[PDB]
């Protein structure tokens, strides 16, 4: 079925020299490579962006295609043969940002010979003395903080590395990815546009046999998925998502991907979930803002007795116990106009109490609480 | 040696410290994991097991609280969402995270379990390959890290430590190859739990589901939707995804279906009830059982109102089940060794003692001492609306109170039981008799808030209760309300 490959090559997990919409930074990239496999230079290399923009991915697509175990060969521009070993690791799913050496050691060591034992800069800098080029690609280096101690602390094994991919009689060269004399190279990734979206889109899709999709939805999608700080994982889904919606009513049109964003956004709209509100729960939303606004740290009970006083000084619809207050409020927690938490006062006596809080904006409320047009003065 | 402390219940786990990374010597000489007896899955019981040596007399109503326990007619959306993601995710052999989100008891971890049944049935058909289901739940977990404790153990079926672990599903989702695994779909229950400071654990288990030799399916099932978006960072919800399941709470209707699902073979049926036990047998005296449709819309538009919870209906309607074969035993005498309906009368009962509050009838039925702490207490914020007031202003307003109305029959029958203890070798006291006990029973009820203070004069009180109940409670006793 070409529906399944096409949901297959839209995933998140799809891989495809160059990247489409990168291969200038691939250049930039590998123009640092065509340095420091040329002249056996230490150095090092930091790349940022916001999520989704192609760092991991245009990485993996140079170790994948241009490259004691993992063992290469790699060509210059002018390309005799050189030999290299290339690795990849993810730094959250160390145990701890100080083994990291070791477990360089561990991707870099044959496995016959013997297994030493690891602990900072001076070993692994001993190691690599007497070698052959070592590429270490480091996604999430940031995480390589230490999210406690001190900026003294916090930054001791990120400088360490960036230190020992700088100092001269070894070959190490360091490519460093996190998200958005001796300082490493930057290259910014950058969000992608809609042109950039459709070609990826495209290209990726050009293995098929057929394109299932309207030329005009995948425009219109990379349109909307683009905007600012874009990220291609959320085109992926949108695609994804218009192909399932298709498939569970029966090519695919422009109309189906609105049926995406308008499936999977919550659409709040204050006004329809006021106007699903008998009188009375609108009569307690009213008073329950109203003391929000006069208190602003107020808890169910002061709310409820603010609901009695000020409802005893209408005389009209005759007042309601507290617990099926808290049932009316509950009942607008569960519209989707109220949220009650657990928190602490903030008098002498600090202890735990339940405090109610509001996420509706206030000219829909106003408006349609003075369109019902009898009951007045709470608002 | 001499000890500085002890460390004497000390209890290690037999988990080993060495990844599957070092387990083989190249990613070649990995062999097919699936043909492994340790990978994928290839005694606690009978001790709550006795002989039963009496005869349970089961009631005709007890058959309807039996099937109206938590141990699918309104989710058709969301299962076939779900179905068709994940039929779709390991037919392809790809790796993906669904995300489905609710309010308690909106049937998300049935759907999901249903979803996970019917694709082990195709899987035994030969119709999509073979899969092991892993179901982790991060409210069960002690530590937040045991997940990966769990999850390697239920793939290689070793017992490591969980960063061993971590490292071992690292290299297992990375590195092994398509050809020597089998696919994985995973259960995140209670997504919530295992959010800890550094997200780590959220990372790692959303980002496993982007690499491509992973084979895995992750269904987190959280409590809101906006979860990534409030206490997750950018890389995680950039992750997860932008499509997300909302399981909305049951309206009314669907609660009906629900409700008489669970009754259709019970509701309008005979039964054979003897008269001498009481015990029913399902097709000596043949009763029909009723459930009133009006009981059972009623109790389904109360609770589609508050919730939309389907464990309450539930509740609910067994309450009132309940509460109709109390009445019925007791007006037998049968013991537990011709229409018999359960009504609206019982399905309101049962809904409005959890409606009901004890707060105001607790304190309608405290001692004199009590009461007039409580008044005192409302005079005092009635004097300076300060709403925390010390506790000898209090001492001086009750004795203030006792002196103005001095007159009052009541009052000068109490005022020597109050002071003396009705004895006159004891001298005139400065707080009254049980002065402690009703400012600790105050305390204990949570009616009162008292600051950690050392100084018994100027330390403060606060009513934790709502002003309007304790007045209610106030006018109701006859002495207070007439001084
Ligand atoms: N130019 C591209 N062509 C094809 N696929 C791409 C491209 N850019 C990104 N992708 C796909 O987007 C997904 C995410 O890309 P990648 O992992 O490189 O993102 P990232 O920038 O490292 O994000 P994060 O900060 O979230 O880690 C992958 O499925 C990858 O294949
Ligand atoms: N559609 C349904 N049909 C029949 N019974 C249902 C249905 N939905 C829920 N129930 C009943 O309610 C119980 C609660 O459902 P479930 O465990 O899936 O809730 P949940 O959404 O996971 O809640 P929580 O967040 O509290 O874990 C089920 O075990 C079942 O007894
Ligand atoms: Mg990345
Ligand atoms: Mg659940």
């Amino acid at each position: 079925s070409i529906f399944l490959r096409t949901k297959a090559l839209l995933q998140k997990s799809s891989e495809l020299g160059a990247l489409p919409a990168r291969t200038a930074e691939y250049e930039q990239v590998m123009n640092f490579l065509a340095k420091a496999i040329s002249e056996h230079r230490s150095d090092s290399l930091y790349i940022t962006g916001p999520p989704g923009t192609g760092k991991t991915a245009q990485l993996d697509m140079i170790i994948r295609q241009k490259f004691l175990q993992n063992l290469s060969w790699f060509e210059l521009p002018d390309g005799r043969l050189e030999s290299v070993a290339v690795t990849s690791i993810n730094c959250i799913s160390l145990g701890e940002p100080s083994s990291i050496f070791q477990k360089i050691f561990d991707s870099f060591q044959d496995l016959n010979g013997p297994t030493l034992q690891i602990k900072n800069m001076q070993h692994l800098q001993k190691f690599l003395e007497p070698y052959t080029t070592f590429v270490v690609v480091l996604d999430e280096m940031d995480r390589l903080l230490h999210a406690n101690t001190s900026e003294t602390q916090s930054v001791r094994t990120i400088l360490e590395l960036f230190l020992l991919a700088k100092l001269p009689t070894v070959s190490f060269v360091l490519i460093g990815m996190a998200n958005s004399g001796l300082l490493p190279q930057t290259i910014v990734f950058q969000p992608y546009t809609a042109e950039q979206m459709y070609e990826i889109v495209i290209q990726k899709m050009s293995s098929l046999p057929t394109i299932i999709f309207q030329p005009m939805a995948i425009k219109f999608a990379a349109k909307k998925c683009a905007g600012n700080t874009g990220d291609l994982r959320k085109l992926f889904d949108v695609l994804r998502g218009s192909i399932e919606i298709y498939e569970l009513e029966k090519k695919i049109g422009l109309n189906y991907i609105a049926k995406v964003f308008s499936k999977f956004v919550n659409n709040n709209s204050t006004r329809t979930r006021i106007a699903k509100l008998n009188i009375q729960q609108k009569l307690i939303l009213c008073t329950i803002i109203q003391s929000l606004k006069l208190n602003s740290d107020a808890t169910i009970d002061e709310s409820f007795d603010h609901y009695i006083k000020a409802i005893t000084k209408t005389d009209t619809l005759a007042p309601l116990q507290r617990n099926e207050f808290l049932e009316i409020c509950t009942i607008l927690e569960t519209c989707g106009l109220v949220s009650i938490k657990k928190t602490k006062c903030k008098g002498k006596t600090k202890r735990f109490v339940d405090k109610i809080d509001v996420d509706l904006d206030m000219r829909e409320f106003y408006d349609e609480m003075t369109k019902i047009s009898i009951l007045k003065p709470f608002l | 040696v001499i000890r500085k402390f002890t460390k004497k219940n000390v209890a290690r786990a037999k988990k080993k410290y060495t990844p599957f990374s070092k387990r083989f010597k190249s990613i070649a000489a990995i062999p097919d994991l699936t043909s492994l007896p340790e990978f994928y899955g290839n005694r606690f019981e009978n001790k709550l097991k006795t002989t039963q040596k009496h005869q349970i007399v089961e009631t005709i109503f007890s058959k309807v609280k039996k099937q109206l326990n938590s141990s699918l007619p309104a989710r058709e959306n969301e299962f076939a969402s779900i179905y068709l993601s994940a039929y779709s995710a390991i037919e392809s052999d790809s790796a993906t995270t669904i995300y489905v989100a609710g309010t308690p008891g909106v049937g998300k971890t049935l759907t999901v379990r249903e979803v996970v049944k019917e694709l082990l049935s195709s899987s035994a058909q030969r119709e999509i390959p073979d899969f092991l289901y892993v179901e982790i739940n991060g409210l069960k977990m002690v530590k937040p890290t045991d997940c990966y404790e769990t999850l390697w153990n239920k793939v290689s079926g070793e017992r490591l430590t969980w960063a061993a672990s971590m490292e071992s599903l690292e290299f297992y989702f990375k590195r092994v190859p398509k050809n020597k695994k089998k696919t994985i779909v995973v259960l995140l229950d209670e997504l919530d739990a295992m959010v800890t400071k550094s997200q780590d654990i959220m990372y790692n288990f959303f980002n496993w589901t982007t690499y491509e030799n992973a084979k895995l399916i992750v269904i987190a099932v959280a409590n809101t939707m906006d979860l990534p978006e409030r206490q997750l960072g950018n890389k995680i919800t950039s992750r997860i995804g932008f499509t997300r399941i909302m399981f909305t709470g049951y309206t009314h209707e669907e609660l009906k279906n629900i409700i008489d699902l669970r009754l259709k073979g019970l509701n309008d049926s005979f039964f054979y009830v003897d008269t001498k036990t009481g015990n029913a047998i399902l097709i000596v005296r043949k009763v029909r059982l009723r459930m009133s449709a009006d009981a059972i819309e009623i109790a389904s538009r109360k609770v589609a109102s508050v919730s939309g919870d389907a464990r309450r209906a539930l509740k609910v309607c067994k309450r009132a089940a309940e509460i109709a074969e109390k009445h019925y035993m007791a007006k037998h005498g049968y013991g537990y060794d011709g229409v018999q309906t359960v009504h609206i009368t019982h399905v309101m009962k049962a809904l409005n003692e959890t409606l009901n509050s004890h707060v105001i009838t607790f304190m309608t039925r405290l001692s004199f001492t009590a009461k007039l702490f409580i008044y005192a207490l409302l005079n005092l914020m009635k004097k300076n609306g300060s709403q925390e007031q010390e506790l000898g202003d209090i001492v001086d307003e009750i004795k203030l109170l006792i002196e103005v109305n001095g007159s009052n029959k009541f009052v000068m029958e109490i005022a020597k039981t109050l002071f003396q203890q009705g004895s006159d070798n004891i001298s005139e006291q400065l707080r009254i008799i049980s002065w402690d006990f009703v400012l600790n029973q105050l305390l204990d009820a949570g009616i009162l808030f008292k600051q950690t203070m050392k100084n018994d004069r100027i330390c403060c009180v606060k009513l934790n209760i709502s002003v309007e109940e304790a007045k209610r409670a106030m006018n109701e006793d006859e002495t207070l309300r007439n001084l």
